[PDB]
Order: structure tokens, then C-alpha cells, then sequence
């Protein structure tokens, strides 16, 4: 292949400008998003229960749905919690790799089969299965700046006039409103109702007859009658449209003839659909939308569109609505690509820069300057072949390879440049002499390579989705990279490179070169010097890479391990959890003074705060509340104190003065839809019907038990809510059948008094939308209100609650937890200072293992991946290092000489270790890549250092000293010169600050440090390794030379 | 004062203790009027009741709806505690609101033991409920065949 | 794939703008182009003009007065003018429909409405003509 | 049965509509309801989607609105079917 | 049509850039896939 192309340099250059092009088109028409899909797929049931409590919607949806839950492929686990709002969630996680497209049709077939259980109010309100994992593209506000509109009317503007246009805008997929379209409000006074002997039964009934839309058939209908010359539709009633028609319902027509109209007993007014949220962005009502992106999708794409179509909508928009964006990870996503090609741009630089200090003529220095690009571009064609996108990890797997494709060029070239210096050849001829030296050698490092970075694509999990990354994009660079020397490099050489002297080493050459090569000249004969003196004495170097082997082990296992740096993404959360019965009007104040003092005490970091009043992560209730703050641009937050970390650490602090209320602020994950991370994720889990209290009691014991091993165990601490306080009413059955009361009367009266219920559709302004009866707010707040609320008895009296009712405090949940479908408490921890989270865990489980009879415990979230996934990493490297072993054997024919090359791994591995542990950073996922590619380029080299004196032995004679320290000679130039481009190139990334520094600081400083210890550390051992290794398994005359 | 309740509420004695020793209310309501001594009978934590008797808690408290920790403690069982409230002075006859009385509760759910041990301290077995219900009428409609003897 | 030849526009009411300002936005583009055939030829719509229909009106006050329920009238309407399917039956072994319709003769004419006779909870029978009024307006036969 | 256009569509066309969101490859929807009684909503996806998938994702947000149509058109059936395939034949049959 | 007019400049753009790049390996010539290439408007004007 190189002498084809030798002689059809242009033929090579055709080859690799079609593949720039291929790459540019792929770059073009790939999907670009901050991360590909990690999280294991899941599927979340959502249904609601307008005024149920937890229990009542746990035992009439959750379990009745949960019970149909079986017959589903690749199904994990199954968690669900049923709460005080009358809402439930059921989330269905499946396998990493699951189509989610099948898993969601399978939750789907079987919820729809069980729909005809629920009761006709949940399946009113839509049961609705929605893919769970995927990771939010957007959060949009809405306000209106002239304060002309509440909360309601905002979402209802939102709901008829923004949301359908953005779910069509391309590449969205899925969109949460927050608020509701309109709702007709039926508020009812107990006072006027009972002046009237009426109920919300016949409110009821009167709406459903006379808000009705009717089919009434045509005149002159088919079959007709022969000779009909008319046919017209027959219009009869129709839904109604406004208050004022829901005001003129005819409730009853007096004994006087007198009229009682619905307004006569009722406010009326559009409202919201329910109330339980408040939203607020910076202290004014709001409504929005929670816009997420649709799997594959192109998320730069996708957020361009929806700001587009957001401004073909805004001329429309009534006085003052105003849109807000206070999360769009299009800015964070921009910041990583615009790195990463300044990244590589300054690498070609410092590649160009080595490369005429040391070969000092420009025509070199052209030949990476190509073939690099040529192999980044055409690395994108083959990612998409595979169906991969650009994403933070694809990217940095690029920067991680730069240093292998930067070494492909460089040894090429500089192999050309010295056959020609030692030996006068023109160029044609020494690049064919040359890539006889090195492309069989080229071709098991590709094997090698491939051998090192492919098993890592088979972790299982989240990790293997993230580690699958990297190795695709590796793997396929290095591959093309190695294509690329053995047609367009080879070609480029020959018709490029100027000849060179025999002899000629530039040492007559004037000023700073001349000084340069005559420096380099003589450094190279002190390193051949010292090699050929360490290896008089070999078994004392032995002795020190021993000790290098165990202090690298000592070093790996004192080093913190962990998952993804967090980042500064320029948004972050702080929850807010009331004491039990806590009301929204406390959680308000409450959220009014965080708004405050972000808006004030850090009035220079800070543009907006999105504070909902209602929901927070341990679960929803007027208690819960979260502040979402979105920062200034990180341009305008200069230095260390105005980072997210600092920020929010400073906000807590402030916080810890408010008496009245848990508040606490924190960043998010890396990957938020995974969260997580850090700590374990424990179930408890009621196994024999023992009951919630009896479950919580388990609970509290193994949270105090825990708690007396802070040596281990940091935090535990459950989930979810406390039991409240709870107004028990128990109709007395044997008074409302005296009375002639009927129970349906009483349940229909108390419920849609004070829960509310749903009556029918009506039309507003040409939509359909919901109609709902409830009490006015101040005849439903307290227990004294009960009694204001009369039935009708058959015999016609009104009848107060309080004659057949009675009413006691009792402990209930708000929020009942199910795992696997039985009961259970999710239970949050992590490892004290220090310790494993492996090892935490298997305290967990021994407190755990003493609970009462009937408590079991099960992992889930990030604890289930380590619990099925820790037997991998050791058989995965021991797969590597054989097929390793086994593509050396071929290489150089031989079961022993492999071992010279394999021993080079312990000398990256340690300096990476000790820039990590120096600079206070973890083993997490860059630094294992960062790892990978060390000891990739450490091998590397030592297959060309050993594949050089194997061929001085095999094809010239020489004798095994000789022809060892002419191979180091050879290699010392092209290894120091990709060292130093590389330390250099990596350089900015590992001092680099801000957006995106936690990965650059994670992939830069373990690769720097083990290039330096792998670079400084190889040149006197590979030598060694080559001599011990030739000299312990031979047989005939190997130090002597021969013919 | 809101220290005390939820300790009494999670059953941690040597807090409770702090906290008078340090001065906290042992008559300290949380919003439904419910006292540490409340919270205690509820939960059944009969050394707590000990401790905050000892301390001057009002052993006749009651909540917003009338009812009183022996209320709580007759209801779901509580038999040492019903026995300890009743030694420190614990009304034997108070009706909640309902007219419900703590023999009412404990017939209610077939303790027979507290039930003796109500009558011996003077529970009235003919107090009315405000549907005109009495102990034995409970145990009638339950079909308890052993309590309705007793009553 | 029909078509091919020309262009398929959509006039859309984004605004709760209702039905009748709609297809005057419609006449209004139609016209206009019409004063272009030098560039568009055959503007038309694609689907059907409003048409007479007949309203007829339930007085809530009379009917319940007469004591005669609204379910009642509305179920009498409509089974009888527009049908109903009732519930299924087996025809040579094949399970088929039931419909419940006026006989033709008896649902032509506005002047066949007060035919129709509803009972009362007092028993008596109440025509139709008792609690009603009609009158013509324009709709939608198709509405897109 | 029965029904003139305007019930059809505000009680059957626009609770439907109202429900076909979180459907891939969408490339616009149209509908008609009409005199007869009748709804039509045709959802019109990218050349190239897969017919099956389009199909059941419909069908699935359809199924999740069945409740809240009016019993008179449950208990008619509604229909979701591939309607952009080609006609084969068209077969007459007469009684001569 | 309306999102398929850019389409047509750039395939043939494609396809005329890959025409003269598999002309230019066939005859070793940056500038000899030129005498091919301008061919094409002689059948073109026919079929027109
Ligand atoms: C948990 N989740 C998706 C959020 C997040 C932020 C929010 O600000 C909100 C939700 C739920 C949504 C659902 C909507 C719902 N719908 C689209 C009309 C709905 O009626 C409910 C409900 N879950 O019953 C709400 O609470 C709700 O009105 C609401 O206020 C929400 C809301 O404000």
C-alpha cells in the first residue's frame, strides 16, 4: 500500500480528501448534544385523582396498575409513590440498551388493559406514559411584565397559543406546561345552597344537563322520504362558552315561580385546573415549559428552532407577556465545542512548532498539519456509520487520541528525515526504505490498540455506556489514523521532503539551530552513554521497577475513585421543606426571602430565580418548594467566589439563620438526568403485610443504627415524608339511614365541596376545556366548616354533616412509596471520609439483615449498576492483556519478546497517579480513558524501540547490545519530539478554569503526568526489558553478531 | 417548645430531658392542639408519658377535637400507658367532641384488658356517644361476644 | 400521492378568531388573488360553504315547570330524528346492531318536531311545540 | 350517529387533537368533522419513518383519550389505520 | 418544496466535486478530469 501510493501521490491525496469530505458532511448533519443516552431507559405512568389522599389513590390506581405489571421484557426494577396531591407516579427502569420505543408500548399494552379498573375520575383526568430518562433540552418562562395576569392566565395563554407550535418545532420531543389551560370554576356557598334545599348533586346534574352538546339528527335525514326537497342539520343545545351562560343555569324553579340561577349560589370565574402549584420567577406570577429532547435528536438544532418560532410568536402576544429562557444547555454545549477545537487547533500548532525545531525545514512541518485533520474529520464520517453523536465524551475521546494521531505523523516523518540524513537516499526512495522499516510494526499497534480500548465498550450499564463512547471514538480515530500513514504519508513524504547529505545533521548550521543540533547531537550520545552503562547492571533496574510496580499499587488504591467532575453549568437548585401540615401561604414567605437574597446579596452572579411553591425533590405538598437559579454568563462571574460552588455553599450558610424551614442550595450532576453519583440508594421493603407504621419503625431503626457507625457511614437519611397530622370523618351509616340521607348524597357533597370534581368539557374562545365544581376557599378551610355543609334527605329536610358525622386527629402519609410493587422507604447515604462505597454498602446490608421479621432491603439507581457490575472491570483487562500478549506474538513471532513491551505499563501508570493524587483529583471516567491512552502511546513506542533491535538482529546481524542501543538511538528523536507536543498541547486543559473545567482539568492532568513518567521512564527501561527478556528465553549466540 | 414535641413524637428520652432540664413547656401543642404527652400515648412510648407526668404535663390535655392522651392510648392498645395515665390523674369519663369516651375507643377495637382496667378506675359503662352509643352497643355491632360480657 | 401539480395552502385561525371571521379572512385572500391571474390561477377552497341549519331551543323554565326532564327531551330528539344504536342482537348466528329511528315520515319537516310527544312526571305527555323554539342560521357542514 | 360537525369536533376532534403530542417524526396533522356525523385526523409523518412504529405511537396516545369521548363513539369503534398505501382493486358485487 | 429547494445546488455540487476527485486518481492529474468533465452540456442541450 505505501509504495502504491508512492508512486500516486495523487491518487493519495484523492483518498484523503474524500475522506475530509465525508467528514465534513457528517459534521454537518450529525446530532450535536451535551451527552448521549446514559441513564438506563425508563417509563413513568403518571395518573391523578382530583382531592385524593395518598392512600386512597395507592389503593384505587398504584397497586391496581402495579398488580398488571409483569409480561415486560428487560425490566430492571419498577418504583412508584402515590401522594397527598392525588397524584401517582409508577417509573419502570429497564436494561441499559433496551429499545425504549418497545419498553414504553409494552408499559403501555399492559396499563391499558388494567385502565378499566381505575376509577372513572383517574381515567378522566388521562393516564399518561411518557419515556422518564431522557435529559431536559430547555426550561422556558413566561411573565408578564405589565403585572396585568395571575399565574392562571398566563398558563392558559401558554397552553391555547405556545405549546403545540414548540412540540412542532424540530427535534423537540416531549413538553411539560407548567399550570394548566383554563378550567370554568364553579365556586359553591353551603349557605345559599342550603337556602334553597339544593346540594352539589343537583349543581352537578344541572351542569351536566344544561352545559350539554347534542346530536339531534337533520331534516330531511336519511332514509328520506321520496320527493324531500329540505335537509338540514338539526342544532339543539351546545356547550356553553362563557361565566355568563354558566351563571344563567336554571337550578330550580321556585313554589312563587320564582327562578334559582347557579349564580344565585356559586362565583364563577375561568381558574386553573388545580392550585396546588405556585410559580414565581423573580417574586412575578409565571407560567412555562419544560421542554425535552427527543432521543438522537440534535439538541443545537432543536433550541435554535424553538427561539425562532418563539419570535414568530411574539408580535402576537398580549401586552407585557414576556418569554424567559432560564435553562438552555445550547450556551454550555457551544462553550465544550468551541474547547475542544481550540484544543486542537493549538496541538497542530505545537505539533508544527517541535517539528522545525528539530527537523528545522518547513516542508516537514506541513505533513501533520494534514494528515491530522484528515483523521479528526474523517473520525466523524465513521462515528456516523455507527450511529454515534457529538457530545461532550465523543469530543474529549477526540482531544484523548490527539496524542496518538499526532504520533502516527510524526513517526513517519522523522523516520523518512533520518534514513535520509544517515544514509544520502532521495526522497522517494528513502520513504519506501523507511516504511519497509515501520508498517508491519504499524499494523500490530493498531491491533494493540484496539486490544486496549475495545473491552472497555463492553461495561455494562451507565459506566458502559459512558466507557463505549470513548472506545468508539478511540478506536476509529487510531484506525484511520493508521490507514492514513500507509497511503497518504508515505506519498506526501516522497514527493515533498527535500533531500538531506549523507551525514549531514544540520550541526553546521548557524545561530540557535546550529547551537540546537550540536546540543541534541551530543545529549543523544550521554543517553545512549547511560542506557549501555544501565544495562551493564541490569538486575539492580529491575530492583527499581519493582519498587515503581508497588508504589504505583500503593498509589491506586489510596486514590479516591468517583463518576463525572461536577461543572458549572450556570444553573443550580435550592430545596425548601416546611415542618409536617405547613401551609402554601408559609412555604411562600418563606421562598419570597431565598428569592430575596439571591437577588440581592449575590445581585452580581444571579439573573433569575424559578420558584415553584408546591413540589420539591422529597416529594410534593404545600410544604415543598424549589428555587431554581439561573447565573449570569460565566464571562460575568470572574474568579473562584463566583462559581456555582462557591455560590451555593455561601447560600446554604445564609440559609442556616432560617428558623422556619429546611432550605439548602446545590449543584447539579454532571449528567442530571442520571443524578446521583456520588453515595448508595438503598430500599427498604415491607415483605409480609406488616403495614406502613410498622414499616417506618424498621426504618427509624436502621437509620439509628447507622447512624452509631459514622466511622462507615455518612448520612443515611430516608427520602421521602414524614406521617402528618390527618382529619379522620366517619359517617355514621345507621344515622344518614334514619335521617333517609343517602350515603352516595354525602360522599358526592363532601367530595366535590372539598376536593373538587370534574363535571364536563365546555368551549373557551373555540377550545375544549375542563369544567370543575368546588366549595368558595372560605367554606372548606376548617374542621367548624364540616358542619355548614347540608344533604338533602329523602324526605326533603336538609340535613347538616354534623348529625351523622364525627371527626378525630389521627397519623397518616403523605407520600406512600412502593418498590417491586410492595411497600417501601428509599433510603439515601454515602461513605464516610475515606471509605468505599463498596464497603458502606455491605454495612447497609449487615444493619440491614437485623430488622424485624418480614423487613427486606433491596439496591436501586447508581447501588444496583455496582451491585451487578464489579466482576467486569478484572475480566475485561485480563481479556485485554491476552489478546495484548497475542497480537505481539504475531508481530514479532516470537511468546517471549511480547513481555519487553507489556512491562512498559506500570511507567505511565504512575505518573498519572501522582499528578492526580498531587493535585487532589479522583479516579473517574477521564482519568481511566486519560489512563488507556498513556499506556497506549507507552506501548507504542516500545513496540518500535523492539521491533527496531529485533530487526538489527534478524536483518543485519548485529549482536543483542549493539543492536538494542541502536534501536533507543533511532527512537529517541520521534519519541521526545510527540512527548513534548503532547505535554505541551494537554497543558491548557489541565490549568484551565470555568465553563467546562471540571472534565478538561480530569482529562489533561492524569494524561501530563503520566506522559512525563512514561516518557522519562521508558527510554532507560524499554532497553532493559529487551535485554532481560532476550537473555532469559534464547538459546544460540545472540550477544556475539552473525551473518 | 417545638423541640419537645417532636422528640416526645420520635421517642428520644434523653433529649426529652435535656429539654426540660432546660426548660421546654411539656404543655407545648403543635397546630391540632396535640402535647408531647399526645404524641407519646399515640406512639406508645409509655417511659416518655412517665417523664413528662413527671414533669408537670397536663395529663388531661386535649386537642382541637376534645379528645386527651388517654384517648389516643385506650384506642390502639396501650395498656401500660393507659394504666400509667390513670395512676397520675387521667380523666377516665372525658368526651371528645363526638361524646366519644376512651371506653368507647378501646370497645371499639376489642382491648379487653384496658376495658377492665377503665371500669376499675370508674369508667361510666352507660356514657352516651352523640349518637346515643354506648360501650356495650360497640360490641353488640362488633359481634365481640367476650367484651359484651363484660359491659 | 394525488396532486402534483400546483399548491395546497392552509388559512389557519391562531387566535380565537371563531369560524365566520375565518372564512372572511378566506374571501378576502380569495379575491386578491383573483386580481393576480397573471401568477395564480384557480384559488379556491378545497372543502364546503356554511349552509342553512336548523336552531331549535330548549326552555330550561318551561320544561321543568311542566315537569317534563331534560334527559328526557334530549333522548327523545335524538333517538328519534338522528337514531340510536340500542345494544346487539345475532343475526343467522352473526352478532349485529340494534338502531331505535324515527320512522321517515314522522322526521322531515320542522313541522313533524311537535309531533313528538314527552312524559312528564305527572304522567301527561307533552309535545315537543310545549318547551321549544326554532329558528334558521348558517354553520358548518365540514369544519376543517 | 347523528351528530352535525360542530359536536363532532368539540366533542371527539379536539379532545383527540389535544392528545397527539410525544409522537416522533410528526410532520403535521389535519382533520375533518363533519355533517355525517364523521371525524377524520390524519397524522402525516417523514418519508422514511417506519409505518408500524407511527401506527402504534398514534394509536397509543389515541387509547390514553377513549375515555373521555362520548360512549355513543366508543361504542362505534374508532379506527386507526395506515391510510397513504396504494388501492389494489376495487371489487363490485350486484344482484343482476 | 418548501423544505426541498436547497437540495438540488448541493448534491450536484457533491457529485461534480467527487467526479473530478475519481478523474484526478484515474489519470495521476489535477488538471486532465477537466477535458471529461466539460462533456457534459453536450448531451445536455440535446435532450433539451
Ligand atoms: C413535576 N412536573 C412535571 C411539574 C414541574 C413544575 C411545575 O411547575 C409543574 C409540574 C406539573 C404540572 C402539571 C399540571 C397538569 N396539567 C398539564 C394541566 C395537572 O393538571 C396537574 C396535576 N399533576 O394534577 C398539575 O398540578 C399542573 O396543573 C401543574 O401545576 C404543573 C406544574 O406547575
Amino acid at each position: 500500500m505505501p509504495n502504491f501510493f508512492i508512486d500516486r501521490p495523487i491518487f493519495a491525496w484523492v483518498i484523503a480528501i474524500i475522506i475530509m469530505l465525508a467528514g465534513g458532511l457528517a459534521i454537518l448533519k450529525l446530532p450535536v448534544a451535551q451527552y448521549p443516552t446514559i441513564a438506563p431507559p425508563a417509563v413513568t405512568i403518571s395518573a391523578s385523582y382530583p382531592g385524593a389522599d395518598a392512600k386512597t389513590v395507592q389503593d384505587t390506581v398504584t397497586q391496581v396498575i402495579e398488580q398488571n405489571m409483569n409480561g415486560i421484557d428487560n425490566l430492571m426494577y419498577m418504583s412508584s409513590n402515590s401522594d397527598s396531591t392525588g397524584t401517582v407516579q409508577i417509573t419502570l427502569t429497564f436494561e441499559s440498551g433496551t429499545d425504549a420505543d418497545i419498553a414504553q408500548v409494552q408499559v403501555q399494552n399492559k396499563l391499558q388493559l388494567a385502565m378499566p379498573l381505575l376509577p372513572q375520575e383517574v381515567q378522566q383526568q388521562g393516564v399518561s406514559v411518557e419515556k422518564s430518562s431522557s435529559s431536559f433540552l430547555m426550561v422556558v418562562g413566561v411573565i408578564n411584565t405589565d403585572g396585568t395576569m395571575t399565574q392562571e392566565d398566563i398558563s392558559d395563554y401558554v397552553a391555547a397559543n405556545m405549546k403545540d407550535a414548540i412540540s412542532r418545532t424540530s427535534g423537540v420531543g416531549d413538553v411539560q406546561l407548567f399550570g394548566s389551560q383554563y378550567a370554568m370554576r364553579i365556586w359553591m356557598n353551603p349557605n345559599e345552597l342550603n337556602k334553597f334545599q339544593l346540594t352539589p348533586v343537583d349543581v352537578i346534574t344541572a351542569i351536566k344537563a344544561q352545559n350539554a352538546q347534542v346530536a339531534a339528527g337533520q331534516l330531511g335525514g336519511t332514509p328520506p322520504v321520496k320527493g324531500q326537497q329540505l335537509n338540514a342539520s338539526i342544532i339543539a343545545q351546545t356547550r356553553l362558552t362563557s361565566t355568563e351562560e354558566f351563571g344563567k343555569i336554571l337550578l330550580k324553579v321556585n313554589q312563587d315561580g320564582s327562578r334559582v340561577l347557579l349564580r344565585d349560589v356559586a362565583k364563577i370565574e375561568l381558574g386553573g385546573e388545580n392550585y396546588d402549584i405556585i410559580a414565581e420567577f423573580n417574586g412575578q406570577p409565571a407560567s412555562g415549559l419544560g421542554i425535552k429532547l427527543a432521543t438522537g435528536a440534535n439538541a443545537l438544532d432543536t433550541a435554535a428552532a424553538i427561539r425562532a418560532e418563539l419570535a414568530k410568536m411574539e408580535p402576537f402576544f398580549p401586552s407585557g407577556l414576556k418569554i424567559v429562557y432560564p435553562y438552555d444547555t445550547t450556551p454550555f454545549v457551544k462553550i465544550s465545542i468551541h474547547e475542544v477545537v481550540k484544543t486542537l487547533v493549538e496541538a497542530i500548532i505545537l505539533v508544527f512548532l517541535v517539528m522545525y525545531l528539530f527537523l528545522q525545514n518547513f516542508r516537514a512541518t506541513l505533513i501533520p498539519t494534514i494528515a491530522v485533520p484528515v483523521v479528526l474529520l474523517g473520525t466523524f464520517a465513521v462515528l456516523a456509520a455507527f450511529g454515534f453523536s457529538i457530545n461532550t465524551l465523543t469530543m474529549f475521546g477526540m482531544v484523548l487520541a490527539i496524542g496518538l494521531l499526532v504520533d502516527d505523523a510524526i513517526v513517519v516523518v522523522e523516520n523518512v528525515e533520518r534514513v535520509m540524513a544517515e544514509e544520502g537516499l532521495p526522497p522517494k526512495e528513502a520513504t519506501r526504505k523507511s516504511m519497509g522499516q515501520i508498517q508491519g510494526a504499524l499494523v500490530g499497534i493498531a491491533m494493540v490498540l484496539s486490544a486496549v480500548f475495545v473491552p472497555m465498550a463492553f461495561f455494562g450499564g451507565s459506566t458502559g455506556a459512558i466507557y463505549r463512547q470513548f472506545s468508539i471514538t478511540i478506536v476509529s480515530a487510531m484506525a484511520l489514523s493508521v490507514l492514513v500513514a500507509l497511503i497518504l504519508t508515505p506519498a506526501l513524504c516522497a514527493t515533498m521532503l527535500k533531500p538531506i547529505a549523507k551525514g549531514d545533521h544540520g550541526e553546521g548550521k548557524k545561530g540557535f539551530f546550529g547551537w540546537f543540533n550540536r546540543m541534541f547531537e551530543k545529549s543523544t550520545h550521554h543517553y545512549t552513554d547511560s542506557v549501555g552503562g544501565i544495562l551493564r547492571s541490569t538486575g539492580r533496574y529491575l530492583v527499581l521497577y519493582l519498587i515503581i510496580v508497588v508504589g504505583m499499587a500503593y498509589l491506586f488504591v489510596r486514590l479516591p475513585s468517583s463518576f463525572l467532575p461536577d461543572e458549572d453549568q450556570g444553573v443550580f437548585m435550592t430545596m425548601v421543606q416546611l415542618p409536617a401540615g405547613a401551609t402554601q401561604e408559609r412555604t411562600q414567605k418563606v421562598l419570597n426571602e431565598v428569592t430575596h437574597y439571591y437577588l440581592t446579596k449575590e445581585k452580581n452572579n444571579v439573573e433569575s430565580v424559578f420558584a415553584w411553591n408546591g413540589f420539591g425533590f422529597a416529594g410534593r405538598g404545600q410544604n415543598t418548594g424549589i428555587a431554581f437559579v439561573s447565573l449570569k454568563d460565566w464571562a460575568d462571574r470572574p474568579g473562584e467566589e463566583n462559581k456555582v460552588e462557591a455560590i451555593t455553599m455561601r447560600a446554604t450558610r445564609a440559609f442556616s439563620q432560617i428558623k422556619d424551614a429546611m432550605v439548602f442550595a446545590f449543584n447539579l450532576p454532571a449528567i442530571v438526568e442520571l443524578g446521583t453519583a456520588t453515595g448508595f440508594d438503598f430500599e427498604l421493603i415491607d415483605q409480609a403485610g406488616l403495614g406502613h407504621e410498622k414499616l417506618t419503625q424498621a426504618r427509624n431503626q436502621l437509620l439509628a443504627e447507622a447512624a452509631k457507625h459514622p466511622d462507615m457511614l455518612t448520612s443515611v437519611r430516608p427520602n421521602g415524608l414524614e406521617d402528618t397530622p390527618q382529619f379522620k370523618i366517619d359517617i355514621d351509616q345507621e344515622k344518614a339511614q334514619a335521617l333517609g340521607v343517602s350515603i352516595n348524597d354525602i360522599n358526592t357533597t363532601l367530595g366535590a365541596a372539598w376536593g373538587g370534581s370534574y363535571v364536563n368539557d365546555f368551549i373557551d374562545r373555540g377550545r375544549v376545556k375542563k369544567v370543575y365544581v368546588m366549595s368558595e376557599a372560605k367554606y372548606r378551610m376548617l374542621p367548624d366548616d364540616i358542619g355548614d355543609w347540608y344533604v338533602r334527605a329523602a324526605d326533603g329536610q336538609m340535613v347538616p354533616f354534623s348529625a351523622f358525622s364525627s371527626s378525630r386527629w389521627e397519623y397518616g402519609s403523605p407520600r406512600l412509596e412502593r418498590y417491586n410493587g410492595l411497600p417501601s422507604m428509599e433510603i439515601l447515604g454515602q461513605a464516610a471520609p475515606g471509605k468505599s462505597t463498596g464497603e458502606a454498602m455491605e454495612l447497609m446490608e449487615q444493619l440491614a439483615s437485623k430488622l424485624p421479621t418480614g423487613v427486606g432491603y433491596d439496591w436501586t439507581g447508581m447501588s444496583y449498576q455496582e451491585r451487578l457490575s464489579g466482576n467486569q472491570a478484572p475480566s475485561l483487562y485480563a481479556i485485554s492483556l491476552i489478546v495484548v500478549f497475542l497480537c505481539l506474538a504475531a508481530l514479532y513471532e516470537s511468546w517471549s519478546i511480547p513481555f519487553s513491551v507489556m512491562l512498559v505499563v506500570p511507567l505511565g501508570v504512575i505518573g498519572a497517579l501522582l499528578a492526580a493524587t498531587f493535585r487532589g483529583l479522583t479516579n473517574d471516567v477521564y482519568f481511566q480513558v486519560g489512563l488507556l491512552t498513556t499506556i497506549g502511546l507507552s506501548a507504542k513506542n516500545a513496540i518500535l524501540i523492539v521491533e527496531f533491535a529485533k530487526d538489527l538482529m534478524d536483518k543485519e546481524g548485529k549482536g543483542l547490545i549493539e543492536a538494542t542501543l541502536d534501536a533507543v538511538r533511532m527512537r529517541l528523536r520521534p519519541i521526545l519530539m510527540t512527548s513534548l507536543a503532547f505535554i505541551l498541547g494537554v497543558m491548557p486543559l489541565v490549568i484551565s478554569t470555568g465553563a467546562g473545567s471540571g472534565a478538561q482539568n480530569a482529562v489533561g492532568t492524569g494524561v501530563m503526568g503520566g506522559m512525563v513518567t512514561a516518557t522519562v521512564l521508558a527510554i532507560f527501561f524499554v532497553p532493559v526489558f529487551f535485554v532481560v527478556v532476550r537473555r532469559r528465553f534464547s538459546r544460540k549466540n545472540e550477544d556475539i553478531e552473525h551473518s | 417548645g417545638k423541640k419537645l414535641l417532636e422528640a416526645a413524637r420520635a421517642g428520644r428520652d434523653d433529649e426529652v430531658r435535656i429539654l426540660m432540664a432546660n426548660g421546654a413547656d411539656v404543655n407545648a401543642a403543635d397546630v391540632v392542639g396535640w402535647t408531647p404527652l399526645h404524641l407519646a400515648a399515640y406512639w406508645g412510648h409509655l417511659e416518655i408519658v412517665e417523664v413528662l407526668l413527671k414533669n408537670g404535663a397536663d395529663v388531661n390535655a386535649y386537642d382541637t377535637l376534645g379528645s386527651t392522651p388517654l384517648h389516643l392510648a385506650a384506642h390502639f392498645g396501650h395498656l401500660e400507658i393507659v394504666e400509667v395515665l390513670l395512676k397520675n390523674g387521667a380523666d377516665v369519663n372525658a368526651k371528645d367532641d363526638n361524646g366519644i369516651t376512651p371506653l368507647h375507643l378501646a370497645a371499639n377495637r376489642g382491648h379487653l384488658e384496658i376495658v377492665e382496667v377503665l371500669l376499675k378506675y370508674g369508667a361510666d359503662v352507660n356514657a352516651q356517644d352523640k349518637f346515643g352509643k354506648t360501650a356495650f352497643d360497640i360490641s353488640i355491632n362488633n359481634g365481640n361476644e367476650d367484651l359484651a360480657e363484660i359491659l
